[PDB]
This record gives C-alpha cells, structure tokens and sequence, in this order.
C-alpha cells in the first residue's frame, strides 16, 4: 500500500504588519568620554527581521526564509525635560558593510549622517522619526544569523550620531554618560518560502575541542 | 475584548494512497 | 534570454545505507546534491551550463524512480532546500532531521519503491545565479540543494535488515532554464581518466623501428600516451633498454632509457585516433634481445 | 540640465558668543556662509559641484536646529544676501546691522531654542553661476551669503550672562540644483590631516629587516609616510642609527641617517590599507643596539 | 528547435607564406577550415554542438583581422566552399585556382592588411547537417569549408620579396544557428593537454609521510598525476630508491620503485584542487638519504 | 523542528480543535504485526508501570 | 500511543529475530492560540547557571 | 505558483503625545 | 594560449582589432534589475563590481 504526503507547488507570501517593536536604548554621552570620532555613535542596530531577540517578529523571522522591508520607520522617544539638550542626527544605511567607525574626522562622521536619504535631525529632547529608504530593485533578504556576508541578510542598519557636546540647563558641560531615550520601530514586511531555518533549534552540543 | 483572526502563516500537505500490484 | 528546455538530466544514483551504517543523525542525508546548473558533470544541462554566465531555473522538478523490487521496505523523505547555506548536518535529534524536511514547502516523503517528484520554488523575486563552480559564496551560484533522508531502517522480504549499502533509485531532473551572457567560463568542468593500459611490442631488429598499431579505442578522438612499467628486470642480461616511441601523426616523444647511470623516463605522446578507432606509433629499441615488457597509460577525457 | 535633489547637507556648527566676545557692531555676525556649492567642503553637494562647472539653486532653504536647552535664551536674525558684495562689516551702529537683515526679503528672526528656516531668494532673470573656488569676482561663483546676526545677550536659566563662546545649534540646508557642463574643476576641494603617528619597531638583529604591521587604519585607503622624531640622543653609545622604511606592496623609502658627517632625513612611503585596515612595510636598522625610538607620520584626506 | 546567436568565435592564425614556400599551385592554400559546428574544439559553437543533433548556420560570417604592419604586402582570396567534398588541393593552375576562389559566391578579395568578412550562402532547400565528429561521408555533417588562397607573393616596403613565411591574422566566426533533437553526443572533444611537469620534495628523514603542497593551478578541477624521471642515478650510493606519494583526498598512489631486481614506475592519481587551485599529497621514502630527484606530470583537460 | 513549535512559542495558551494522527508504513504485504494506537488526554496516566 | 499487541511474525508464519523500524507518523491539526507573547524560554542564550 | 497571504499574526502599538507645562 | 584567447573572443560583445585601430567595446547589461553596490571593494567582490576589462 503506497502513501504519499507531497506538499503543493506553492509559495505563499505572509505580509505581516503593521506592528511595533522595541530596538534599544541610546546612550548619550559626555565631552570627557568623546576622544576619536568613531567615539560619537550611539547605536549600531542591524536592522534584519532576524536581528531584535525577544521580539516576536525575530521569533517569527526563522519560520520563513526570505523578508524585505516595505516600510520601516524607527520612532525615537526621549525620557527627558526641555533642560538638557544635545543633539542627534539619526540615520538608516542601508549597505551593512558601509561603517563610520574607521573615519578619523569628528566633522566628516556628521556629515556622513546628514547627507545619507531619510535622515532626521533633532534636538534629544523631542520625539523625530526616520523612514527606511526600500531599493530601487526588488531584493529579498535571508533571514536568520548573518551567514558569511551581510549584504544578503541585512536590508539597513540604523545609527544614531552625536555632534554636540552635552550640555546641561546653565550652558555648562554634563560629565557623566547619560542614557536618553529609547528606540521604537514601525515596521510591514513580506515573508517568503517557510522553512524551519535549522539554526533556530535549541539544541546543546560541544562543537569542536582545541 | 477578544477576537479571532484566522492566522494564514501555514501551508497543506495532501495525501495520496496506491499500492502496487504482484503483477 | 536564451531559454532551452524542457528536458530530461540524471543527476546520481541515491544510495540506501544499512541500519549500521547510520550512527548520527547527520547519517541519514542520503544525498546532498546541489542543485547549481554547474554541478551535475557530464550531463547536457552541466555541458550548457559552461556557455552562460547567468542562469534561473523555470521550473526544476526533480523525478526519482525505483530501481529495487516492491518486496523490501524503506522510507523516503526529499526536499529542496532553497537557502544553500541552511545546513541540516549539525542537528543531534534523529527526528528533528526529518521535521525539518517536511516542514520546507514543496517537500515530499514517499515509500522507494514508487517513483514520486519534487518540484523547486521560485523566489518572489527576479533574481539569476551563477554558473560555474562555486568560488566564494553559495548563495550567489547555488539555487537549490536537493536533500533524501532516510527515515526508515532497510527491511527485505524475509523480515531482516539489508546489511549491505544498496543503490535504490535514481534521480532525474525535468529542467527549464534561462541563461545570459554568452562566454566560456574558464575551469572546465570536465575530469580525466587513464582509459586503459597495453604494452609496448617487442620489436625483432635493433635499432629499426616497427610500427605498433593499436585498436579498440573510440574514433576521432585525441588521446595522451604516458609510459607506466611495473617490476622488469632490465639487468638480467646484457644490453641497455632505450626505447622510442613517436607518432607518425601527432607530437611528442616517450623516451623510456634504463641506464642505470643516466635514468630518463620521460615523455609524452598526444595523438587522436582515425576514423575507426586506431592508431600508430613508431616503437624502436636500441637493444632487441632484452624483452622487458613497458607498457603505457592512455589518457582521455569522459565528458 | 542635470537636476539633482531634493537632499540635506549640513553646513556648519554655529557659535554664539558671549558678551565680552562682542565689541564692534561687526562683531555680531555669527557666520558668514557662502552658500555656493563649492563652498561647503566634505559635504555631498560640494562633492558634486566639483564636476560641473555651472549650477543655480532652485531650492534652497536652510533649515536650522537647536542644539541647546529651552532654559537659557538669546535671539538670532537670520537671512541670505543675494549680492555677495553687500558687506555688513562696516557699519558702526549695533542696532543698523540687525536693521539691515530684516529689511533683506525673505529674511527670518527667531529665537535660538527653537528650528527656523531661511529660503533663497529666486532671481527675476535666469543666471547660472559657477562652481568651483572662488577665482576672480564673487558676483560670478555665489548665488547667496547666508548671516546669522546675534541681536542679545546670551543668558542662562541662572539669570546670569554666559561667559564662553557656546555651539548653539546646525545649520542644514534642503538643496535643489540644476547643473551643466560636466568636467572635473583643476582646484581640488579636499583637505589633507596627519591622521595618526607611530613610532617605528626596534629590529633586533642589525641588517636583518623585521616587518612591521601596523593596524587601526581605514580599509582599503592610501596613506602617505613621513618620518618625524623628537629629542633623541643618537651619540649616547656607539653606532650610527640608519634605517630604512620600504613598502612591500607601495612605493618609496623612507631614509633616516643620523651620522653627523651626511646627515640624511628624507624619503616618502605611498602604500594603500588591505581590506582589513592594515599594511606593512619593512623596518632595518644598520646598527640595531641603538634603541632610539623614531616614528613616522600618517597622512591622509579626509574629504 | 532552439536558435542560439548571434555570437563570435576564434577558429585560427593563419600564416601567409613567402614566394619558396610556395612551389606548386596547391601550396597556396593557407587555411582548409572546415565551417562544421563541430570542427573548433575549445570554442563556443564546438562546446554547444555536441549537445544536439543537427545544425544549421542562418547567418554565420567569418571575420579577418590583421596582425600585421601596413608596410607589407599580400592580396588574398577568401571563400567558403559550401560542397566539403570539393577539393581545391589538385588544381596544376596558379591563375585558375584563384578564379574558382572568387567565383564562388559570398567570397572577398583582399590586401591581408584590411579587416573584411565573409559570408556563407545557405542552401535553397531545408537541410539540417549532423553534428558531432566526423563519419563516413563527409557531406553529412559539414556545411562548407574555409579556404584562404595566397594569390601574390609577400612582398616587403620597398617592392622586395620577403624571405620568410609570416603569421598575419586570425579568422573570427561570427554564426547564427539552429539546433534539434537534444543529444549528449558520444566521443567528446574535449582534448587533455599536460599542464606542467613539477617534482617532489626531498625529505629528510627516511620513512616519514610529508605534505608537499603544490600552488597555482586552477580552482575546484580535476587533475591527473603520472610519474617521471630524467637521467637519474639510482645507484649512487648504498639503499634502493622507493618513493610512494599519495594524496591526502584524491584517489591512487604513484610508485616509484628503482629497484634493480624488480624496478616498477607506475600507478596514477586523481585529485581536484580546492578554491585556490592547491592540493597536496603524502611523499614518503624508504631511503631519504638518497636525493635522486622525480618529476611527475600533471594531467588536465584544457577545454 | 515543526514550524508549530517554532510559532508556539509566540502566544501564550493553545487548544486542539482537530487533531488526527495518521499512520503511514513502510512495509510490504508481506510482514505482520498488530498495532493499537490511541491519543489518552492525561498526561500522567502512564501505562509503563503495568505488570500484565 | 502505540502499543504491540502480536509477535512480530514473517512471510513464512516465523518469528523477526530483530527490531525493526516499520513507519511513520504524521499529525493533520488544527489549533487556536491566544495572548501574543514572547514567552521567555524561547530565547537562546548561552549561559552557566549553577556550580555544584 | 506564488500567493500573497495576509498574515494576521501581529498586534498594533499606537503612539500618543503630551507634555506637561511649567505650571 | 590559444584557450585564452577562444575564452575571450566568444564573450559577448568583444572585439577583435590590430591595436593601432581605434575600436570599441559594449558591456553587455543584466536581464534582470540588479543594482551593484558603489565605493571601494569588501568581502565579496560579485556585489560592487559589474565587470572586468
Ligand atoms: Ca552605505
Ligand atoms: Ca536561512
Ligand atoms: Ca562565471
Ligand atoms: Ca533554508
Ligand atoms: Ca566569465
Ligand atoms: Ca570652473
Ligand atoms: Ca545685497
Ligand atoms: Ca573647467
Ligand atoms: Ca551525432
Ligand atoms: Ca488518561
Ligand atoms: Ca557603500
């Protein structure tokens, strides 16, 4: 008696969205602890569907194989009065290999932000928005860890920058790293091919003995 | 409230029976 | 643009293992076949392959029969994993394996005893891969791999288990492709092989050379001629053997000298044979009486 | 033709000043902007301008931000001469040179808590103007000069006068360009910096080069080198220190010959990073018991 | 059917030969080119000819450039003989050789220092020509050949003969086809080629198994090893010179046994590189001691 | 392994509407043995401490 | 469950010597799930959690 | 084939501003 | 050196000249959208680059 269990020929694609996520926080910091430029980057958040554990959509994120961003606006939302300022420039590259870090120029790593499309400046004390710019073609990305390269997983990576010393209520310079605000996106994705994703299985095991 | 969406991120997998004769 | 199909390929011969021979749950891959156009060499969709950059299979359903009587028993499960780097190897649950199988779309399990297909999924969008062999990354020349998993210990017909890996089917691939950008790609993906082995004559008069002519090879193609001797005592009686084989077509010289105090073995004859399958060299020896025996190694590409 | 935008460049960091930093009614103006687009050097539009020779902004509003607290005050008037020959420097009277901005169409005040813009002002006719630094005349290369007038004294929530020169906010501007002529503008619009110094490695056997990899650097950037040292006895033992720096992948050597008879303190290494930020050249001293550390300058463009 | 093109190919150098070399009317003849698809191994058009059954050139125009200086001089006639069996090789007139070249339709007349083409006149009817190697008759499976007839001696800047036979240019079809009826094609075309001859490494102490890694071959293909010698002295002092490689991945064993009581050369290995066109292999000897040094060939189909 | 228990953990509570376990051979006509397969709703009702 | 109730006979009426594999299983289901959360096991994390 | 399922497997997260003045 | 230049001439839209004549070369674009990436190379030197001279 022969038996057969052959799954259809078809590829459904699972718009999911819109829903709201937490990323991080950001942690403003002092003129004492800004020595080389590359000092002035807050955050560095991978923005993959895979890349925010704890979230549901990471979760999600490995029961698919492919995603892509329609639309992804990050939402910064301060925690603190109008007597503190500094002020952000917040930005999402969307080459994950392009990174500021390795630029010994403080001038030249705000003006790396400001002229990336979509960014947004703003005073920390006051809520701005930054909406992920989609390619012109139509690229999916692989879910999951980042394999070998991150151009095919990573669609952008969210910066947030620092170009003002922080400066307190009487003009006079804070001295200590200040935590500020937190991190919300607004995202709606597509979601190709499910697939189990093998690296998503808890799984304890000794690899390799050196 | 409550409500029940119906969650659409699954996919089928029909059977199908034979069996081969002894000749 | 240069769309060819559809067509018909054999990709390999799957073979079933013993209950002893599956120890991990990695054991029981049976096969891991890519499923790049550049990956089945001999085959006429590899042979095109090397003629296109780019490629994208249209459709690509891969068509397995049984090659083993309906009277043993054993399980099938077979997909298309679509990431080339998802890697099923380091899972440590022998059911896990198989949940991973069935849970990739477009899968498939079956008894191996009926022939049953897999088709692959398309992206969603346009995007080509690449032919050749795989340099750096699989994700740029790897559409597919095509994964069988053995999920049943290999019963016979007289209810005890195979003891012996069995070869259980084949694999057969219904393809449809595109390509673009004509070029050449430059490994060849083609592999050699010494196709026989025959001996030099023995020729009667010393120093005049007697023309061997040589059989039984196919016709019109070009062949590699490299001497290969095993255990001659060349010292068993007096005389030097020097030998000298030349093509009256082709080019190069095997020189076989076993001097003991200058010692060449060297050389190598490229001729291709006539329309029916033969050729001819010029064999000489310095020494006719030592009837040593050296022979030499026919080199010829497959495919 | 070539229309490019809309975009956002920053242009500079404005500082306020305190009121013992303002003496004369010049004095107030905070900047004085040039707003070509040759004249904003890193920024993505003067990187742009260098490859065209002409341009006209269709758009052009600069778009200011607070960098400061809502609790200490001072009050800016804001506006772009369309001449860039009207020059307010000269004028004696502190309350004419704020009477001068608001007058100017299009011109704007505000406090300085709070984000402003400034427009451009079209012209009535259609005059292109060229890139490019600013050779000869400025009615030919500067559509507008963009003032920041300081009209009070800056104060702080404790009610008393600042006394040090404070960055106060950004200046941005929302761009949208026509261009003509693509060509390359000989001038290049870059700056040059000593990027980092580091010593040179003390080689342990004499003649014998040890190669130095030196790290921390930008991937895949060229670099130029240039030895500097600073108070070293080079006659506290014997020995004449001599060293020579090569690239094993660039071009030059670096010399450093410290007898006192040919002194000899010269030479230039070009090398590029790898893609991993690092290089390495090869360091040889003649006398290598001479432990007298030189080091050696890195330069680099940074825009 | 599938119409691949239009594309390009190289066929061959043709050689123009000076007024000695020529002696005979049929001397003139610098190139018989048979314009098969299956007749230019290595190429595009012989590599897709093997993967079906028949052909026939829509449009297929061959292309002359010249490789020459503008200060010599040779007129030459160019004409694709559409009839293979037509032979132009026995004609006893220098004049009337070349008035059947240029009465042939599509044929081109010129100076070998200007670039021109060629075109085949396909037939009136609708016959698809066999592909793949040659057979009994050769009018199954060739649609023409070229040819290529000296008609004026070579001659120098100054009106003088020039004395030696000279390589001026290189033909370049530029082809449009038909194909039908998907075949693999039997007896390949595919000729080996020996890619270089490199030696072992000389251990140093006896019976020990050492890596020897040999560099800069090509990536992810498939070589073939054959051993050899040249005018060495196996005798040269005490011990008997045993050398057994074998690779680490691949298959086989190379045996070098100059045992004068039973001396054996023989044995093969085949083993593919990794992705830097590396491998290695076991060398192990019974007498290290002994430096005699042994080659081995490498093996490898060029296209 | 199964997509259901990868996306179970991502709500908090559960409930079989349907659940129908499909036995599926391997085997010939030629072997024989008799099963009996059964879904018990306890948990904790074990039958592997029965001595007949 | 699934629970052998006969010995394991062959063709011939004669007993299997060995134990052998037979077939498969596979569930057809259908669900609800209610409250969306992470549920906090879920999260893979490397840690050490006690030294006995 | 491919087909395009609306998921409705996520959840909503609105955003409401404020601000307290000085008194 | 004769599979060198037979890997060269059946690319498309090469070209063949004695090399004191002008002539061209056309680069022979994608079927599909793929936007390669700009700046100087990383890892994978398929994602920046759209050909070789
Ligand atoms: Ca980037
Ligand atoms: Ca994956
Ligand atoms: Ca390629
Ligand atoms: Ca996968
Ligand atoms: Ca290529
Ligand atoms: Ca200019
Ligand atoms: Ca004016
Ligand atoms: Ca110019
Ligand atoms: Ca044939
Ligand atoms: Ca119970
Ligand atoms: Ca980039």
């Amino acid at each position: 008696a022969l038996t057969s269990y052959s799954r259809p020929n078809v590829n459904k694609i699972s718009r999911l969205g819109p829903d709201s996520d937490f990323l991080t926080s950001v942690v403003a910091k002092a003129s004492t602890s800004i020595v080389t430029p590359a000092d002035r980057i807050l955050v560095k958040q991978p923005l993959s569907a895979s890349s925010f554990p704890g979230t549901r959509i990471t979760g999600l994120s490995s029961y698919w194989e492919r995603y892509k961003w329609l639309s992804a606006v990050a939402r910064y939302v301060p925690a603190v009065p109008n007597t503190v300022a500094c002020q952000f420039v917040m930005y999402i590259d969307t080459d994950p290999l392009d990174d500021p870090s390795n630029i010994s120029d403080d001038n030249q790593i705000v003006r790396q932000a400001v002229s990336q499309a979509g960014s947004n400046q703003f005073n920390f004390n006051t809520s701005k928005t930054v909406p992920l710019i989609v390619r012109a073609d139509n690229q999916y990305y692989y879910t999951g860890v980042d394999k070998q390269n991150l151009r095919f997983s990573l669609q952008g990576i969210l910066y947030i920058i620092q170009v003002t010393d922080l400066i307190n209520f009487n003009g006079e310079l804070i001295t200590q790293d200040l935590t500020c605000g937190s991190l919300f996106l607004d995202w709606l994705v597509n979601f190709s091919i499910p697939q189990i994703n093998p690296t998503s299985l808890t799984d304890v095991r000794v690899d390799k003995a050196v | 409230r409550r409500r029940v969406v119906i969650n659409q991120s699954n996919q089928s997998m029909p059977v199908t029976s034979n069996g081969a004769p002894l000749q | 643009i240069s769309r060819l199909g559809p067509d018909s390929d054999f990709l390999t011969s799957v073979v079933a293992k013993a209950s002893t021979s599956i120890v991990t749950p990695a054991d029981r891959i049976l096969v891991k076949q890519p499923l790049s156009a550049s990956s089945f060499p001999g085959t006429r969709i590899t042979g095109l392959s090397s003629y296109w950059e780019r490629y994208k299979w249209l459709s690509a359903v891969a068509r397995y029969v049984p090659a083993v009587p309906n009277t043993v028993a054993c399980q099938f499960v077979m997909y298309i994993d679509t990431d080339p780097l998802d890697d099923p190897s380091n899972i440590s649950d022998d059911n896990q394996i198989v949940r991973q199988a069935v849970s990739q779309a477009g899968s498939n399990q079956f008894n191996f005893n009926t022939s049953k297909t897999v088709p692959l999924i398309v992206r969603a969008d346009n995007q080509y891969y690449y032919t050749g062999v795989d340099k750096q990354n699989l994700r740029f020349s790897l559409q597919g791999i095509l994964y069988i998993i053995q999920v049943t210990d290999l019963i016979n017909f007289n209810g005890e288990l195979i003891t012996q890996d069995l070869t259980c089917g084949s694999l057969f691939l219904d393809w449809l492709v595109n390509f673009s950008i004509p070029q050449i790609n430059p490994t060849s993906l083609t592999d050699v092989r010494v196709d026989k082995a025959v001996n030099f004559i023995k020729p009667e008069v010393s120093g005049v050379a007697e023309i061997q002519t040589v059989t039984g090879l196919s016709p019109s193609t070009s062949y590699l001629l490299t001497p290969a001797f095993l255990e001659q005592n060349f010292q068993s009686e007096a005389g030097i053997y020097i030998l000298s084989a030349t093509p009256v077509e082709g080019e190069g010289t095997i020189s076989i000298n076993m001097d003991p105090t200058v010692t060449t073995v060297s050389g190598f004859i490229k001729v291709k044979t006539d329309t029916f399958g033969t050729f001819d060299l010029s064999v000489v020896l310095t020494t006719a009486s030592k009837k040593q025996t050296t022979g030499f190694n026919i080199i010829a590409a497959t495919s």
